[PDB]
C-alpha cells in the first residue's frame, strides 16, 4: 500500500509517456542524478527548463525535489506570515496538488488535458494493473480519477526516504558519527549566528527534528530580473514576477516579490540559484546578501557579471529588517559558509561536489 | 558563590546567573526587566546579531547552542546582572565573544544595551 | 512559593521538551490596571534616570522608561498614557539644555509625543510629584517654573505643543482641578487659585492664610485629582486637608497623625513621599518613626493609617525595613507600596494588615517616587 | 549611623556627613570629587545662588551662616553623598530649602548637580 | 596616619580662627604627574559613565570627566591632554546617536575639542583600552569599528576633525607605533601592520601566525607605546611578548607566568586588565588565582611579578581584595594599582613589596579600566 | 594728639572760610544732620550739589562720609580687581589724598590755590594755635604744609568713632543685643543668599569684623545717565562718565564705567542713589537690579519715571556674571530688602526714616 503507491509513482516519475510528444518525464527536469534538478542547457543556460515541445522555456529555475516532502502545506500563520506550499510562489498547496501541473503545462509536459493523460496510462498494461490494485477497477477510464491517482502516486514517491535520506555529512555530524572540518564548523557557527538563520532554519528557536534549512516563509530579498531567462521565457520586457502575490487568492500588495525560502539541502549541486536561476555560483548567492550590509562598493557588484546586481524586480516589501543586519560577511566567512552548505549534500551526490570545488 | 569555581548550571531558575542557558551571557537577564527568557521588554529593540555558546542542560544531559541576542535602545536595566564565559573566546572570535554589544540589526539603529535573551538555536556539535 | 524565575524555567524546559517553537520578539506590557505601580529613580541627581513599571500583584518589573535629569513623572489616572517632563544636555551633564515632555503608550512604552519646552523652563529639584501635573482631561500638562520667578507652563498634549507660561505670585506646586484651573501653595500660607483661559494674565484668587509662618508643610503632599482632596502634612504630622472638589478651596478640619505622647516622645513624619491617600477608602497613610526635629527626610520604619474624616489611627505597621516613600493602589483591598531608597527595593504590603507580600529589588540607584494610576 | 538621631556635628573631618558645616547639605561634598571645602572641582561651574543654614560649630560654640553653593555642569559625583537638614524648610521658603538644585548664576547656564561647597557667609542670627 | 578630610577640617578651623578670607572658586587640578591615575567606569554598560582622575600618592580624587556609552579613554603619555571617544543619544539611550571625541585640558578638565564622528562609527564593546589609541605624537586618535566590518577611524586631534575610515582585514585592537602606523591582531593568529596616508588603500602586512588556533589571547594585553612592547597573555598565563620598537613585529620568547605545578593545581589568569607592564623595570604583572578554565573574567587575588626577559618570578602578591584590573605607575618605585570592580575601589600598592598603601573608594558603579600616563 | 588732630579737623570741617567766598564748608555738602550728605535743593534736585559760587553743580551725588574710614587705600589685589580708594571712581587713594580736592575744586569750594587756603588759616588765631601745637611753629606760613596738615586733620576727623559708630540696629542684632523683625531677617537672608552679597559684603567668606556692606570693588552695574543732573553739571550731552578709568594711571578699558561699591550703611537716608543720584527712592535702586533678571515688562521700567530705565551710560564691562543671577526679586523680597537696609542706619539718624 504505502510501498505500492510509491512504487507506482516511481514508475510514473520516469515515464516520458506522460508528455505530449513522449519526450519528457518528471525525471527529465528533475533528474535523480542531479539531486532532482535539470542538468539540461536551454536558451538561458541552466536557469530555466525546456518543455516537451523542445522549444518552450519556463520563467523560474527548476527546484530540487529533495526534501520537498518536508514542506508543510501552504497556510497563513497567526503572525500573518504565509508558509509552506509548493512552487517558488507557493501557488500549489502541497506535492499532490502540484504534481498534475507539469503534466498539463504547455510550457512543460504539455498534455492537452486529463483525458489525454488517462489515455496514455490506459495503454501500458502495467499501469492498468498497478492503478487498479490501488484505486480500483476502471480508474484509468475516469480521466479525473486517473489524473488525481497519478498525482497522488507521484506525491507518495517524493515522500520516500530516497528523496530525503538525511545522510549528508551534516546529518552524520549531528549523530556523532563524524566531525566537521574546522572550515565547516566555523561556517556552521556563522550560519547560526548571522542573519541566515532567520530564514534558513525550520524554527525560530529550539531544535528541529528534521532540519531542512528553510522556515518555509516568503521573502523578497530584492533579486533582479534574470534577463536571459526572462527573454527565453517570452513573458515580456514589462512582465513582473510577483512571487507569492501570483498565487490565486493572495491579494495583499505587500506579498508582491516574495518567494518561498528554499531548503538549502543539496544546495551545492542544484545551481544555478534563486527562483530565476540568476546566479550560477553558490558563493554568488551568498555574496548577494552583503549588498544589504556592506559599505564597500564591491558589495553592490554581482561578481559573475562585474556589473551592479540590478534593480530589484519588485522594489517593494523587501525583507530589510532581516537583510540589513549591520554586518558584512568577509571572505573567510563566505568560504566558511560555502564549506558548511556543502555538508548539506546527500551521500549519493557527494561525488558531484568535486566538479564545483 | 566562589566566583572562581567551575560554573554549575541548574535548570530551575532563569533569573540566577547559574541558569543553564546563561552559560555565556554578559549583561542582564531580560526576564528581569519586563522581557522573558527569549523576548525583549516593551520599548526596546531586538537585535538580530548574536554570540553563541554551547550550554549543557542538566535536565537532559544534552548540550545546546544558545544564540544570545540583545534588547537594545534603553539604558542598562540594572536588574539581574550576570557574567558567564563558558567557552567564551576573545574578541577576535566574535561569534563566541561576549563583551561586544550585540545590538546589530536592532530597529531604529538602537545600539544601547538593555538586557540579553537566551534562546536555543541548535544541538551542540 | 515557586518564584517567577522558577516558573519561567519550568515553562521553558517544557517548551523545549514539547518541541514548541516561539518567535523572539518585543513583549507588550500587560494592560495598565490598578495594581500597576511606577517607581521613579531620580538616582541621587544623576544626569539620567530610570522609571520602573511594576506589576504590583506579581511583584514583577514589566517595563522601564528612561529619563534625563530630575524628570517629573505623570500618570493619567485613566491609564491611557504616562508622561514625563525631563531634561537632557547635549554632552551628558553639560552643553545645550533641552527640556521636553514625552508621552508614552502604556503597553508598548513607546513615546507617542515628544514636546519641546522653550527656553529651558523646568524647575530642577528633587522630585516632587506635584511640580508637574496632568489636568483632569489629560489634555494639558502643567509644570512649575522657579526661575526667574514662580511661573507655570501650559503644555498641550492634544496638539502636542507648548502654549505659554503663566505668571503667578510667590507660590509652589500645581494641583489641577479642571481643564483651565489649578491651585498652588503660597509663601504667605494661602493657596492660590489660578484660572487660565487661552490669553492674558490668568485670574489669580487667594484663599485665607491657613497656617502660620512656623508651621512647615512637606514638599510631598498627597493629592487625589479625582477626589479633589489635597492632603498636606506638616513637619509634626499635623495634616491639613483641603477639599478642592467645588472649584474653590474648602478647608477641612485639620487633623493630627501622631498622639501628643508620641510627639512628646519624638514621633515625627519623615522621608520623601511621607503620605498616601486612598480615595475610595478615604484614608491617610503616614510614614513616621522616632526622630529629631531636623531629621525629617530620613527613612521611617513604621506607617500609621488614619481615617481622613475622624482622624483616628486605624493601624500602625512596623514596616520591617527603612522606608522613604509610600503610596497605595486605588483599587479596593489596596496594596501599600513601601519604597526604600537605601535598599532600592519596593516592598509591597497588604495595606489593610501591613504584612510584607513580596518585594522588587534592584530598582535603580536611589528610587524615591512611587506613582499609581487611580483607574476606577 | 542611627539616621533618625539628632545630628552630632564634629569639627574634625570635612568628608564625613557629620562635619559641622554640612548641617543642611544635600548631595555630595565637593571635597571628595576634587574640590575643597569651599571650592569646586575642575570642569564644574560655581553657582551664585545658595540656600543658607545656621550651623552650630562644636569648636567655638558659635553659630555660623553657611550659604551652600552648588558646583554644576557635571553628573553627580557619587562620592561622599550626604543629606542633612538642619533648619531646612519646605520649598516655599526657598532660602532654607535644599532639594532645589541651587545652580542659578552658574557659568554657561550649567544646571546639572555635581557637588556642594560649604563656605561661611557670616555669624548666625 | 591623619586622613585627607581630617587635614582639611583642621586647616579650615585655623583659617576661620585667623579671620583668613578665601574666594570660593573653581579649582585647578594639580599638574599631571607620574602618580596620577585615571579610573574609568563603564558602569556595567550604562548609557552615561565617569572617569575619575586620581592622585595616586595622596590617594585623592582630583577630578572627574563625564562620558556617554562605553567610552574609550586615552591619556597622552606626556601628560599634555586626555581624551575619549564617546557616544551619546538624543533621548538618553534612544534616538539619534552622536559619536564624538573630546579632548580635555588635564588641569582645568575643560574640553578643548569636540570632534563629531560621522555615521556613528564607534565599536561598542566592554572597554578595551587598545580599541582606541593615540599615536605617539599625540596628533591622531585611532578608534576601532566592528560593524559592518572591522575598520579603523582616524581622528586628527590637532586640526580637530574626523579624517577617514580605514578598511582592514579580520583583525582587532590597535597598537600605534608611529604617527601613521599601527598593529592589529588578526583572527588567523598573526598581527597585521597597518600603514596609512590621508588617502589610498592602507599598506597592510601580516606577520607569521604566532599562536595556535587553540591558544586564546586575552582582550586586555598591556602595550607600552614608548617601549613598543606588546605583552599578550593567553588564558593559561602563557605570555606572548611582541617587540614592535623597530616598527616591525619581532616575537620574543614566550614565558609562563605560572609554574607547571600551579597550572596542575588550576592556577590561571583572570579578570579584566589582567596584565600590566612596567617599562623601566621590564616587569610583567599578572592577575592570577585558582580557577576553573572558563572563569577567566572573574576577579583575582594574587599578582605574580615576573622578569619579562627571563620569565623568572620575582614576587607573588596576595592582594587581599577581589581585583579585576591592575596597572602600574611608570615611575621609579612604582605603585601597583589594583582596581576592584566589585568594591568600586582602587587599591594602591607598593609594587615592590606588594603592600597595600591606601585606596580610593566609591569610584562609580563598575570601574574597570586603569590608565596611567608614561611620562618618563 | 590723635585726639587734638581730630579736634582740629572737626573745626575745619564746618569752616566755610575754606571756600572762595567763605559761603561753604565740608559740612555744607556733607551735612552731619543728613548722614554727611547734601540736603540742599539744586537745579537737578538732590542728585548733585552746588559749589561755593552759587551756580556750579557737580556731576555726581555727594556720598556719605560715615564708614568711609573703613575703606582700604586704593590697590589692585592678586586676582586683578581694583579695591578701595575714595570718590565714586576711586581717583583718590585714601581720605588724606581726598580732603584737599574739594577746597581747590572750582565747582565746589573753589579756593584758587593752597596759598589762599593757608592765608585763610592764618586769619584765625584759633588755627595758628591749633595747627602749631600739632605740626609745629610756622606750619601755616607754608601753604604746602598748611594744606597737607589741614587734609590730615580732616582725615583724622573722619576716622573718629563719630563717622563710624557701628550702632545701627544691624550692629546691635549682630552683638546679640536685639532681634531683627521677621521681615528684616527675611531681608537679611535674601541679601546674603541672592547676588547682593557678592558685592555688598566685605568678604567672600567668613565673618567680617567691621562690616560696611561693600567689598570696596569697582563694578559697572549698567546705569543710565541722570538727564537733569548731567544738564545741571554743564559737562555736556556728549559727556561720558567712565568711572574708574578716569583715575589717573588706570589705562585698562575693562574698567570704563566702573564705580566703587558704596557702603550700604545709612543707605535709607542718603537718597537719591547711585553715583549720579538718578533714583530718588531706595526701593527704585533695588528694583533696578531686576532689569537683569526678571522677564516681566515691569522690570524694564523705572517706576519713578514710568519709562524704560534707559541705555547704560557705558554699555560695556557690565558685571553680567554677578548681575544675571537667574532669579528675580518679587515684591515680598524687595520689601524685605528695604527693611534690612533700613537697619543699617546709625542710631543718630534713626529719626530720619520718613
Ligand atoms: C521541466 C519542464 C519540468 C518537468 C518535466 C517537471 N517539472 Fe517540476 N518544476 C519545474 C519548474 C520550472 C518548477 C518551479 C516553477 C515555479 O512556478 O515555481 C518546478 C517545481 C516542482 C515542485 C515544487 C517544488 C518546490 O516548490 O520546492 C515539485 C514538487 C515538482 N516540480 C515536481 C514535479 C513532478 C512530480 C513532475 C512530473 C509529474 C514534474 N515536476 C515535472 C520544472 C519541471
Ligand atoms: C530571509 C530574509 C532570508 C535571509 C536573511 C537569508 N536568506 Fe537565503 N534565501 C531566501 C529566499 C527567500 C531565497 C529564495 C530567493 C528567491 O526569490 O529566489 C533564498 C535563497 C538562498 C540560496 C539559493 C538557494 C536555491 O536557489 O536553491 C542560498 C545559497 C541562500 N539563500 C543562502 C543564505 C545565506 C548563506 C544567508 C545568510 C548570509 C541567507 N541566505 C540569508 C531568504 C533569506
Ligand atoms: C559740595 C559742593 C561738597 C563740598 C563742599 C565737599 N564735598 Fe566731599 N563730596 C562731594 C561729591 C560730589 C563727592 C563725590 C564726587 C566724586 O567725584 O565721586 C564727594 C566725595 C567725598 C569723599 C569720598 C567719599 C566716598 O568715596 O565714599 C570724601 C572723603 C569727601 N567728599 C570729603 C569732603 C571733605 C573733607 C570736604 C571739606 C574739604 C568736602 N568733602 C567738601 C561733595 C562736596
Ligand atoms: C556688583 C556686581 C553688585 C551687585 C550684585 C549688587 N550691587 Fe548694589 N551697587 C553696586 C555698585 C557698583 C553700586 C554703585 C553703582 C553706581 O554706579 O552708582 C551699587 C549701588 C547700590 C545702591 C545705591 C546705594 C548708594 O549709596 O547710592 C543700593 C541700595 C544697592 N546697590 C543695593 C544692592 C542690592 C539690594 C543688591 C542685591 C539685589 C545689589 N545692590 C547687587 C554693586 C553691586
Ligand atoms: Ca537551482
Ligand atoms: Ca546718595
Ligand atoms: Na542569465
Ligand atoms: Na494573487
Ligand atoms: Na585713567
Amino acid at each position: 500500500a504505502d510501498d505500492a503507491l510509491a512504487a507506482l509513482g516511481a514508475q510514473l516519475f520516469v515515464d516520458p509517456a506522460l508528455s505530449r510528444n513522449a519526450t519528457q518525464s518528471c525525471a527529465t527536469c528533475h533528474d535523480p542524478a542531479r539531486a532532482f534538478t535539470d542538468p539540461r542547457e536551454g536558451k538561458a543556460g541552466l536557469a530555466v527548463s525546456v518543455g516537451d515541445d523542445g522549444q518552450s522555456h519556463g520563467d523560474r529555475n527548476t527546484p530540487t525535489l529533495g526534501y520537498a516532502a518536508l514542506v508543510p502545506a501552504f497556510h497563513r500563520d497567526a503572525n500573518g506570515k504565509y508558509k509552506g506550499g509548493q512552487f517558488w510562489d507557493g501557488r500549489a498547496d502541497d506535492l499532490k496538488q502540484q504534481a498534475g501541473q507539469p503534466m498539463l503545462n504547455p510550457v512543460e509536459m504539455a498534455m492537452p488535458d486529463r483525458a489525454a493523460v488517462a489515455a496514455r496510462l490506459r495503454d501500458d498494461p502495467a499501469y492498468r494493473t498497478g492503478f487498479e490494485a490501488l484505486f480500483g477497477k476502471g480508474v484509468l477510464d475516469d480521466p479525473e480519477r486517473a489524473f488525481d491517482a497519478a498525482a497522488e502516486a507521484l506525491a507518495a514517491y517524493q515522500a520516500t526516504g530516497e528523496f530525503s535520506p538525511f545522510d549528508s555529512k551534516y546529518d552524520r555530524v549531528m549523530r556523532g558519527e563524524e566531525k566537521f572540518t574546522p572550515l565547516e564548523e566555523f561556517g556552521y557557527t556563522v550560519f547560526i549566528t548571522w542573519n541566515c538563520r532567520l530564514c534558513h532554519m525550520q524554527r525560530k528557536q529550539g531544535v528541529a527534528e528534521r532540519e531542512t534549512f528553510t522556515n518555509f516563509e516568503y521573502h523578497n530579498i530584492g533579486l533582479p530580473v534574470n534577463e536571459t531567462a526572462r527573454e527565453a521565457s517570452g513573458l515580456g520586457a514589462d512582465h513582473v514576477d510577483h512571487g507569492l502575490l501570483a498565487r490565486p487568492g493572495i491579494e495583499d500588495p505587500a506579498q508582491s516579490g516574495r518567494f518561498k525560502v528554499p531548503s538549502l539541502r543539496n544546495v551545492a549541486v542544484t545551481g544555478p540559484y534563486m527562483h530565476n536561476g540568476v546566479f550560477t555560483d553558490l558563493r554568488t548567492a551568498i555574496l548577494f546578501y552583503n549588498k544589504y550590509t556592506s559599505r564597500r562598493p564591491e558589495a553592490k557588484i554581482n561578481p559573475e557579471t562585474g556589473a551592479p546586481w540590478g534593480e530589484p524586480e519588485v522594489a517593494r516589501n523587501l525583507s530589510l529588517a532581516e537583510l540589513q543586519s549591520g554586518l558584512m560577511l568577509d571572505d573567510g566567512r563566505v568560504d566558511a559558509l560555502v564549506a558548511f552548505l556543502e555538508t548539506l549534500t546527500d551521500r549519493r551526490y557527494e561525488p558531484l561536489l568535486e566538479e564545483s570545488r | 558563590t566562589d566566583p572562581r569555581a567551575k560554573w554549575v548550571p541548574q535548570d530551575n531558575d532563569i533569573q540566577a546567573c547559574d541558569y543553564w542557558r546563561h552559560c555565556s551571557i554578559d549583561g542582564n537577564i531580560c526576564d528581569c526587566s519586563g522581557g522573558s527568557l527569549t523576548n525583549c521588554p516593551p520599548g526596546t529593540k531586538l537585535a538580530t546579531a548574536s554570540w553563541v555558546a554551547s550550554c549543557y542542560n542538566p535536565t537532559d544531559g544534552q548540550s545546546y547552542l544558545i544564540a544570545y541576542r540583545d534588547c537594545c535602545g534603553y539604558n542598562v536595566s540594572g536588574r539581574c546582572p550576570c557574567l558567564n564565559t563558558e567557552g567564551e573566546l576573545p574578541v577576535y572570535r566574535p561569534e563566541f565573544a561576549n563583551d561586544i554589544i550585540w545590538c546589530f540589526g536592532a530597529e531604529d539603529d538602537a545600539m544601547t544595551y538593555h538586557c540579553t535573551i537566551s534562546p536555543i538555536v541548535g544541538k551542540a556539535s | 512559593q515557586e518564584t517567577q524565575g522558577q516558573a519561567a524555567a519550568r515553562a521553558a524546559a517544557a517548551d523545549l521538551a514539547a518541541g514548541q517553537d516561539d518567535e523572539p520578539r518585543i513583549l507588550e506590557a500587560p494592560a495598565p490596571d490598578a495594581r500597576r505601580v511606577y517607581v521613579n529613580d531620580p538616582a541621587h541627581f544623576a544626569a539620567v534616570t530610570q522609571q520602573f513599571v511594576i506589576d504590583g500583584e506579581a511583584g514583577r518589573v514589566i517595563g522601564m522608561i528612561d529619563g534625563g535629569f530630575l524628570p517629573n513623572p505623570v500618570v493619567a489616572d485613566d491609564g491611557s498614557f504616562i508622561a514625563h517632563a525631563s531634561t537632557v544636555f547635549s554632552r551628558i551633564a553639560r552643553g545645550e539644555r533641552t527640556d521636553y515632555v514625552e508621552v508614552f503608550d502604556p503597553v508598548t512604552l513607546l513615546p507617542t509625543a515628544d514636546i519641546e519646552l522653550p527656553d529651558a523652563p523646568r524647575f530642577l529639584v528633587g522630585t516632587y510629584p506635584w511640580m508637574t501635573s496632568l489636568t483632569p482631561d489629560g489634555k494639558t500638562l502643567l509644570f512649575y517654573q522657579f526661575s526667574p520667578a514662580p511661573a507655570v507652563g501650559v503644555v498641550d498634549l492634544e496638539g502636542k505643543a507648548f502654549k505659554r507660561m503663566l505668571d503667578v505670585p510667590d507660590c509652589y506646586h500645581i494641583f489641577p482641578t479642571a481643564p483651565d484651573t489649578f491651585f498652588m501653595h503660597c509663601r504667605d500660607g494661602s493657596l492660590a487659585k489660578v484660572a487660565f483661559g487661552t490669553e492674558g494674565t490668568p485670574e489669580i484668587t487667594h484663599t485665607e492664610v491657613f497656617h502660620p509662618e512656623d508651621e512647615f508643610l512637606i514638599n510631598h503632599p498627597a493629592y487625589s485629582q479625582k477626589a479633589g482632596r489635597l492632603v498636606w502634612p506638616t513637619y509634626t504630622g499635623k495634616i491639613h486637608q483641603i477639599d478642592l472638589s467645588s472649584g474653590d478651596a474648602k478647608f477641612l478640619p485639620a487633623v493630627e497623625a501622631l498622639t501628643e505622647a508620641e510627639r512628646a516622645d519624638g514621633w515625627r513624619p519623615g522621608g520623601w513621599q511621607q503620605v498616601a491617600y486612598h480615595r475610595a477608602l478615604d484614608r491617610i497613610y503616614l510614614l513616621v518613626d522616632q526622630r529629631d526635629e531636623w531629621r525629617h527626610k530620613t527613612a521611617s520604619r513604621f506607617v500609621v493609617v488614619l481615617d481622613a474624616k475622624t482622624g483616628e489611627r486605624l493601624a500602625k505597621f512596623e514596616m520591617g525595613h527603612e522606608i522613604d516613600s509610600i503610596n497605595v493602589s486605588q483599587d479596593e483591598k489596596p496594596l501599600l507600596y513601601a519604597l526604600s531608597t537605601g535598599d532600592k527595593t519596593l516592598y509591597i504590603h497588604d495595606a489593610e494588615s501591613g504584612e510584607e507580600l513580596r518585594s522588587v529589588n534592584q530598582l535603580g540607584h536611589g528610587p524615591q517616587v512611587i506613582t499609581t494610576a487611580d483607574m476606577g
